[PDB]
């Protein structure tokens, strides 16, 4: 699984 | 049989505000006054009533009346609908402003044959509407500024030559909310004027001829929207607010009196989540786990948000009353992450989109959540429909981030945090047509002030069918799985601060789901024909459950058109086919990624789940894209998607190499070196590892912004050349 994380809310 | 209720409604309100005081046998003059005010939208009269206004039909010099006895020489000289100066004691109409509004109309035989007077009367009524009523609910506003601007900046000056004064005519730039701020009377005149022309049947055609945009507005407003105005006006009235709260409190009286202890315990823990307790966490920690908790620089990892970071961090503090990093620990933390989450029921529903059986959390908790939910579902059995009332609006204050963190990042004007950025606003209103609630919505009976991060004010129109639970504090808890259609989105001012009013109507969740399903079916016909796949293949899937629903769907199309117009058609087909051959999928969803089968199905352990904006799963050969979030400074979703398609390109190329095994070309020594060198030239995220670098790089190279395409070329040439080789390799082979 290769993601692209979001930005902490 | 129902239009007659309307005439019925009239007579009623008339009885109050309409007071006749004449000579010539009132029966006639009065009859005339009814036929005149009959043309005015019923609800404007009830609104005038709401603010204590009254209409007096008297004889002779209108200033010769009790209500107008105090009028000041200045306000004794008026101007008619056309701008011509007149003398009050010579005119036939006047609307007194003030905390005790007065409408005085001179009783004349004909108002029909005299299309001019009528126009004026309506003009002073329109003046009442805009100046005395709408002003108490902060309007007209941006929505109206729009009609005004469309009129001036339109090539055909005849529009202005009918509704604007010269003061407005001259004004250079468009009328901004600021203008209106210090020109309320100006706008009110135009508003009033357009309302006038519209109301008076004879002058209506003229409006629709030279000022169509205005006609339209006043048309829509008087045929529907107005009723919402009345609604908001009432929401301002203390008594109205409480008369409402009571009827509802009463309609659920039995439901409440019969409610058990546990029942209330549920409704309660549903409103405020239980935070994890140290004495438990520490207690749970295995011997090694507890020990291992001391060599950790928690602030090391990333999959742990600050809140979690700090929380964990204080766990040591209690243990200390005593005497980067390895992945075995990285594992330990991915494990504790799960355990330190608040027990938040509504949260659980939103994250899973309703699939409460998702194995994205530890069985015991999954079960604990299911038990409580099946119960709340049982508790919220009585529907809102009642004989105590008809249409019932409920309110909800929401945070934009909940629907789209990306736009939520630029919603408030950075120079003036009281204003809303028209730019992001437009983009946000764009494809917002339907919404879904997978968890229990907690609304207010009467609208209340919002929180800072909440700039979204929903005004929801409940269905009689909708089930709900009553709370003592004047809030209702609605049942899960509600369907909502967006009826209107506009910017409004409230408390010297701007908000986005969302007017929605509850409908059957299935009706919405059918739209989603019909769309998913449509999108494949289209992209199956483009990519040239078998007519009935299932490539793209819409896993949409939450509140910004319709959007997820409408952005998938756009995301793909981007994907298309930036990458080589033949690379697309070759890779895409590879994916389909493995049952792959392009999943566009609004539920957190660890709840998409395509990922959790191929997991070893649960704590090995990933939630992010995008994710590529080799085992499923699918690309997942979570819409509600904000990619770490990704301009938009298009990019993130392509970034994932990069991991997909990596996955196919490696395969073409040694077809006997699924290994990544991004793993080859030849590449492990290019990365070891140029692997710090592009985005920081790219610096993570080869696969991410390859993808990050792959992405920039296919950006819609060439400025970015060049960056790779003159910063990671050895890479720009690699990726391009892999492209030919795949295209040909």
């Amino acid at each position: 699984v290769y993601p692209y994380p979001m930005e902490p809310t | 049989e129902r239009n007659k209720t309307q005439e019925e409604h009239l007579k009623e309100i008339m009885k109050h505000i309409v007071k006749i005081e004449v000579k010539g046998e009132e029966a006639v003059k009065k009859e005339a006054a009814e036929k005149l005010l009959e043309k005015v939208p019923s609800d404007v009269l009830e609104m005038y009533k709401a603010i204590g206004g009254k209409i007096y039909i008297v004889d002779g010099d209108i200033t010769k009346h009790i209500s107008l006895e105090a009028l000041s020489e200045d306000k004794k000289k008026i101007k008619d609908i056309y701008g011509k100066d007149a003398l009050l004691h010579e005119h036939y109409v006047y609307a007194k402003e003030g905390y005790e509004p007065v409408l005085v109309i001179q009783s004349s035989e004909d108002y029909v044959e005299n299309t001019e007077k009528a126009l004026n009367v309506y003009y002073e009524i329109g003046k009442i509407l805009s100046r005395d009523i709408l002003s108490k609910i902060n309007q007209p506003y941006q929505k109206f500024l729009d009609v005004l601007n469309t009129i001036k900046n339109a090539s055909d000056s005849d529009g202005q030559d009918l509704l604007f004064t010269n003061q407005l005519k001259e004004h250079p730039t468009d009328f901004s909310v600021e203008f209106l701020e210090q020109n309320s009377n100006e706008v009110q005149e135009v508003f009033a004027k357009a309302f006038a022309y519209y109301i008076e049947p004879q002058h209506r055609d003229v409006l629709q001829l030279y000022a169509p945009e205005a006609f339209n507005y006043m048309d829509k407003f008087n045929e529907q929207e107005i009723n919402l105005s009345l609604e908001e006006l009432k929401d301002q009235r203390m008594l109205s607010r409480y008369e409402k709260w009571e009827k509802i409190k009463q309609h659920y009286q039995h439901w409440s009196d019969s409610l058990s202890e546990e029942g209330r315990g549920l409704l309660k823990k549903l409103q405020i989540p239980i935070e994890p307790k140290k004495d438990d966490i520490i207690h749970s920690l295995s011997q090694e786990e507890k020990e291992l908790l001391k060599r950790i620089q928690i602030d090391s990892s990333d999959f742990l948000s600050t809140e979690e970071k700090e929380f964990l961090k204080k766990l040591q503090i209690d243990i200390r009353d005593s005497l980067p990093l390895s992945e075995k620990e990285k594992e330990f933390l991915k494990k504790l992450k799960l355990d330190i989450q608040p027990y938040d029921i509504n949260q659980r529903l939103q994250d899973t989109g309703g699939l409460i059986d998702s194995p994205s959390i530890n069985l015991d908790v999954r079960k604990q959540y299911k038990r409580d939910i099946q119960n709340i579902d049982a508790l919220l059995h009585q529907s809102i429909g009642s004989t105590l009332y008809n249409k019932i609006y409920l309110y909800e204050n929401m945070n934009i981030n909940n629907l789209t963190a990306t736009l939520g990042a630029d919603l408030v004007d950075s120079t003036d945090n009281t204003k809303i950025n028209r730019g992001i606003f437009n983009e946000f209103k764009k494809n917002f047509k339907y919404s879904i609630s997978s968890n229990y919505m907690i609304v207010d009976i009467n609208e209340r002030p919002a929180l800072d991060n909440e700039r979204l004010k929903w005004r929801i129109q409940l269905s009689p069918d909708t089930r709900a639970g009553y709370l003592e504090n004047g809030k209702l808890i609605l049942q899960r799985n509600i369907g909502l259609e967006i009826k209107d989105v506009q910017i409004i001012k409230q408390s010297e601060k701007e908000y986005i009013r969302i007017d929605a109507k509850v409908v059957p969740k299935s009706k919405i789901d059918t739209k989603i399903q019909e769309a998913q079916l449509n999108i494949n016909q289209e992209w199956n024909k483009a990519l040239g796949l078998p007519k009935y293949t299932k490539l793209i899937t819409f896993n949409v459950h939450n509140r910004y629903a319709s959007n997820i769907v409408e952005s998938a199309y756009l995301i793909l058109n981007e994907w298309k117009n930036n990458i080589q058609s033949d690379l697309i087909k070759k890779v895409t086919n590879y994916l389909v051959d493995g049952n792959g999928r392009f999943v566009f969803t609004d539920i957190t990624l660890p709840n998409i089968a395509e990922q959790y199905t191929h997991q070893d352990e649960i704590y090995e789940q990933v939630h992010s904006k995008g994710l590529y799963v080799p085992e499923s050969r699918s690309i997942l894209l979570h819409g509600p979030s904000k990619g770490v400074e990704l301009r938009n979703d298009s990019e993130g998607f392509i970034h994932e398609f990069g991991h997909a390109v990596d996955d196919y190329a490696g395969y073409l190499l040694d077809k006997n095994q699924s290994d990544l070309v991004t793993n080859s020594k030849k590449f492990i070196d290019i990365f070891k060198e140029e692997g710090s030239n592009l985005t920081s995220y790219g610096r993570t590892n080869e696969a991410e670098f390859f993808a990050e790089a792959f992405r920039l190279m296919h950006s819609t912004d060439h400025a970015e395409r060049l960056k790779v070329q003159k910063n990671a040439p050895k890479t720009f050349q690699f990726i391009n080789d892999q492209i030919k390799f795949i295209i040909n082979s």
